[PDB]
């Protein structure tokens, strides 16, 4: 939370050269591939086997986009990440069981796939910004719990 | 690592629990869960309520665990390795948790000794309990 | 932090119940024994060489009662923690220099020894309203770094 | 525990950083200074603006460090024994503060290994960082 207005700029600019199907996909299956407990979620999935086979599971893409398009238009609307992720918080708790630590390594993945794929563009200042994103989504999902 | 000293402390406040430690795993599970909401996410096919036979299986299951672990805590990944393999494979709790419970075991352990839990027992359980907890997460990658 | 009625009322009926002066002496030394770590702020305090030398230490009980007399204040504005902590919050920052993970530590000390203290009254749900109570103070102690 | 697998990734992905070793610890530094900046409580009497010889120096120890214990991964706890020493004794770290300096540096590699960080050497970088983590940490209590 608390971003600075150069830090708003800072990640609406970065954003804005996401392809958010390819970044959400290769998130969330190097979260599956890192942290191989939160493929208890994905029984369903396929094949999980290999992380070849995470990185190329076509439900593990389709659910990667999924997460990272709600993320991505969550973006819009970083002076309420809690009014916006409010009926989803409910449903991840009362539904979906989601333990919001999920949240949190989801966050820590995204951040090093960012890292991985603008390099040196990825700047500590712009890195920070950033970190202060992906708690905010993480606390706000995690908020409705109970 | 376990010293002697801990070692010495941890038996005896568990010798002295006893036959309470399966009401007491329950205990710590209903103060986990009032506490840490959040950890409700791994229990959504328990009635949660307080005196849940659900709950006191539970606690049952998880005492004679902690008995075992203090009756071989020289050779403990051996003795929990079934249950590492079930936490890591299946069940999959975040190992944040483990933080969670281990803090209210001690506040259950701390509730009912009052002669036995001085601070010296008290830093030598929370490391066994965060030892266990090693163990338990030690084959989830 | 949000309390519910129950859990404000719990908060208070135990809080008439406590010694601030000798709880606050046995959390902080229990905090210095079990995480022995945090001695690092306390290299002035004299002989911390072994439990009993850190329980019955005198700086070790002043500095307790002191700490836990500013918590005891805090809980008559349980609505208000960030502005209660404000200066507070500066001070352990910008002058002593202390993570703010050790008064998450405090937090969970003083909430055994209350166990310890009260015994079977310290119910699931008197813990549960004091563990909200600690994370607020910690959070509201932490806000002000920078 | 390093599979023998983590310990292949984690020598490949280390020898390709190279001479550039120390460069990157000072930036791991500076991004947990600006990402966590309660780590900042550590390092209280420390040039920390950007580029200084302070932040330079400690990234150099600290690059050496893991050098050390990447060539001699099945042995990191003698060869970390006097760095375990000083974490333990005198600078008394919180240990949640080694997950933050570890993200950090797996963030670094990520931002210059653009060929080598496939989704398998993160996962080994990971594991191998949590590692000398819990070998720091070890004497603690
Ligand atoms: C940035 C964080 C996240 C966001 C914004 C998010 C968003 C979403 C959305 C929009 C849906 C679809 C809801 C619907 O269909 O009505 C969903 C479903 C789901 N999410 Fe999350 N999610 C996040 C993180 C996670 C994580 C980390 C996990 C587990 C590791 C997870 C597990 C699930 C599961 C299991 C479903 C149901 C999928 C299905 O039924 O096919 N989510 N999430
Ligand atoms: C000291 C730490 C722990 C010990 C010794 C332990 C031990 C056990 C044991 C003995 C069982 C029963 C196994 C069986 O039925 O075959 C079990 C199951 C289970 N545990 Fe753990 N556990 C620990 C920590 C945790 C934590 C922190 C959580 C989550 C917050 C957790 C969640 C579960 C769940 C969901 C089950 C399955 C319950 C059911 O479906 O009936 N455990 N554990
Ligand atoms: C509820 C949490 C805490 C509160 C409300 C609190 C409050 C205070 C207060 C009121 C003082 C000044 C006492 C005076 O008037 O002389 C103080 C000083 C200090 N506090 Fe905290 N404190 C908390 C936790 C901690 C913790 C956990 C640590 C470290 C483990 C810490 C380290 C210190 C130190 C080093 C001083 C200066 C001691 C000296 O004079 O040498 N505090 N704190
Ligand atoms: C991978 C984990 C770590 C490694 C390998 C490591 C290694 C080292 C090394 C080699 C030194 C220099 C020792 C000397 O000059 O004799 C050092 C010093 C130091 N480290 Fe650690 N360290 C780690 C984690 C941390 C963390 C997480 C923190 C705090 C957030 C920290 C804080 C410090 C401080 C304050 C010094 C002293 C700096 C000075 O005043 O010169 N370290 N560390």
């Amino acid at each position: 939370v608390h971003l600075t207005p150069e830090e708003k700029s800072a990640v609406t600019a970065l954003w804005g050269k996401v392809n958010v199907d390819e970044v959400g996909g290769e998130a969330l299956g190097r979260l599956l591939v890192v942290y191989p407990w939160t493929q208890r979620f994905f029984e369903s999935f396929g094949d999980l086997s290999t992380p070849d086979a995470v990185m190329g599971n076509p439900k593990v893409k389709a659910h990667g986009k999924k997460v990272l398009g709600a993320f991505s238009d969550g973006l819009a609307h970083l002076d309420n990440l809690k009014g916006t992720f409010a009926t989803l918080s409910e449903l991840h708790c009362d539904k979906l069981h989601v333990d919001p630590e999920n949240f949190r390594l989801l966050g820590n993945v995204l951040v090093c796939v960012l890292a991985h794929h603008f390099g040196k563009e990825f700047t500590p200042p712009v890195q920070a910004a950033y970190q202060k994103v992906v708690a905010g989504v993480a606390n706000a999902l995690a908020h409705k719990y109970h | 690592v376990l010293s002697p000293a801990d070692k010495t402390n941890v038996k005896a406040a568990w010798g002295k629990v006893g036959a309470h430690a399966g009401e007491y795993g329950a205990e710590a599970l209903e103060r986990m869960f009032l506490s840490f909401p959040t950890t409700k996410t791994y229990f959504p096919h328990f009635d949660l309520s307080h005196g849940s036979a659900q709950v006191k299986g539970w606690g049952k299951k998880v005492a004679d665990a902690l008995t075992n672990a203090v009756a071989h805590v020289d050779d403990m990944p051996n003795a929990l390795s079934a249950l590492s393999d079930l936490h890591a494979h299946k069940l999959r709790v975040d190992p944040v948790n483990f933080k969670l419970l281990s803090h209210c075991l001690l506040v259950t352990l701390a509730a009912h000794l009052p002669a036995e839990f001085t601070p010296a027992v008290h830093a030598s359980l929370d490391k066994f309990l965060a030892s266990v907890s090693t163990v338990l997460t030690s084959k989830y990658r």
